[PDB]
């Protein structure tokens, strides 16, 4: 359906199909497709006037989806995203990722759990994000 | 000295009242932050 919509040049509809595909693929523990789709949609959406506000979120997910692969590439990807979208720094997402990285760099599971609990308390977490965080915490 | 005994009681009671007022204000502030976050 996304390929058909792209062949019809009707954008903003194939986008949602690609997001659904990437989100479902990320569940299957295949992260490259999810990372690629998320980053592509985020870079497409930065420039839109109306969609700009949402673009940041996509990056977050990608970085989290980039977190399971390994810590170091997640750090460097965070740097790459921040330099491209400086406003991303203002969002709570960057602070949360930095805190989680710092906690995990010393195997400080308690600090990671406390930060996750605080963030969830401020804003309820999604089942997808909950599962991803639990999978990351396994390490 | 029950005459001053009541002054001390009033003082401590207003201490408790001020504590309650501060706690209520803090809970309010938290609720404001929550709703303001939610709208986005």
């Amino acid at each position: 359906s996304a390929d058909y919509y792209k062949g019809e040049e009707s954008n903003s509809s194939a986008n949602k199909c690609l997001l659904k595909v990437a989100g479902y693929a990320a569940q299957l523990e295949q992260y490259q497709k999810a990372i690629d789709i998320y980053e592509q949609v985020g870079t497409s959406a930065m420039d839109s006037p109306l969609l700009k506000y949402s673009a940041k979120d996509y990056f977050f997910k990608a970085a989290l989806c980039h977190f399971c692969i390994d810590m170091l590439n997640a750090k460097l990807a965070v740097q790459k995203y921040e330099e491209l979208f400086p406003a991303f720094s203002d969002s709570r997402e960057c602070k949360l990722m930095k805190k989680l990285l710092e906690a995990h760099e010393e195997q400080n599971v308690d600090s990671y759990t406390e930060s996750v609990k605080e963030y969830d308390s401020i804003s309820r977490l999604d089942q997808w994000l909950t599962t991803m965080l639990l999978r990351i915490k396994k390490t | 000295m029950a005459e001053d005994a009541d002054m001390r009681n009033e003082l401590e009671e207003m201490q408790r009242r001020a504590d309650q007022l501060a706690d209520e204000s803090l809970e309010s502030t938290r609720r404001m932050l929550q709703l303001v976050e939610e709208s986005k």
